[PDB]
């Protein structure tokens, strides 16, 4: 998963 | 106080306690335009739980995208929040998460899933109200939101989350 | 206003999400008098659901009868309601429904079951808040719930509905 | 009015319907001193249920003890409350009750259990809002709370009740 | 079970 900016 | 009570009642109306959540996003065209225009980039879902006394979680959506998805994708993220029983739970959070945009003809759902990176601050025991969100910036191309498509119907979409309950 | 949120809290208090509903009607003698005297011929139950995101339903009772049962029978009806997740459900509504009046001495319950007539507007996808009701005008003779009847105990009656979940 | 509906909302926030209840008591140190000083000897938990239409129950705690536990133990008692559906239930109440103070390291919980004394007024069908509470005056020594321990963490404790559902 | 006082 990639974190929200 | 009535405002606070209304908020509590809305939270309880939406809460689930088995790790399965369906988020109906109504007024879709207005909220998407709000995202496109940058006035409201993101929306948080109501909170839901893995069990009656389990993890507290919510979802966060960018109807016009975030990061690598910005302006071309729906971006959809998972949030671990500070729950009332965190002292009783195992940390870091280690449950598989499945996220879906439901086809309202039930033919081709959009689905993605991930295992938490247990080294990420997104999955440690929360010290703030929520941990940093994480998920899929490239969840769904915005083109799938067109009128000929069957994800938007009667100005609403449906997002579904399934938190795997293995080991809980 | 306040009354709105009082109604919301009452509905949440009574809601169930597994197709099983028990409706306690207290102040039975007074509400019977209100029905006999024509002030309140009918009462709606709170809503219940087949699943967390399933069909929304309620019951409607005439304590002094409706239609063929008017003045001689308790009349009991099932109502498909407009639910928040109807776009995700199969229509027409097609689940078996069982309705009961509970004997409070655990003796013979009154029990009626039916399957929806799928050509009826009672079971199409709701366009108004409530579809047209359907059920049993002759559910129970009024004379059967009188002194020493055992359906009425301590000025209350209990109605139970079971919606079959096969195929959902 | 306002306060009545507030209580209804908090009760509904806490209620469970499977006979399993976790009571988080926050601000533990102040509440214990309130017990030691005699200002607030005891606290009731919110209500919970054995099933959706089952027995209504709550807990009652004395943070500085009651009876033989006065001054030396936390005393913890079980309460059978008047429930809306009591007329449908078997009486006397006859389910095993297990009560615990949770170790927040999860190594060594405090656990007690009993079967109801079916001759006791505590387990008859209630005529008032609550029956007399019954349980464990010597549930947990106060010294376990006061010395270095993992039962009290971040000024909170967790009490867990398990009502066996055999025969229901 | 012992009753509360």
């Amino acid at each position: 998963p990639i974190q929200a900016s | 106080a009535m405002a606070d009570l209304e908020q509590k009642v809305l939270e309880m109306e939406a809460s689930t306690y088995d790790g399965v959540f369906i988020w109906k996003i109504s007024d879709f065209a207005r909220k998407r335009q709000e995202a496109v225009a940058g006035r409201i980039p993101a929306i948080f879902s109501p909170a839901f739980y893995t069990s009656r006394y389990g993890y507290k979680m919510c979802l966060r959506i960018y109807l016009n995208g975030d990061g690598t998805g910005r302006g071309t994708h729906l971006s959809l993220f998972f949030v671990v929040m500070k729950g009332p029983n965190d002292a009783l739970l195992r940390w870091p959070f280690n449950q598989k998460v499945t996220l879906m945009l439901l086809d309202q003809n039930n033919r081709e759902h959009v689905i993605d899933a991930f295992r938490p990176d247990v080294t990420s601050s997104s999955f440690q025991r929360p010290v703030n109200d929520m941990n940093i969100a994480s998920g899929c910036p490239l969840f769904c191309p915005v083109s799938k939101m067109e009128a000929k498509n069957s994800y938007v119907r009667d100005d609403a979409i449906f997002i579904k989350a399934i938190v795997d309950l293995t080991g809980l």
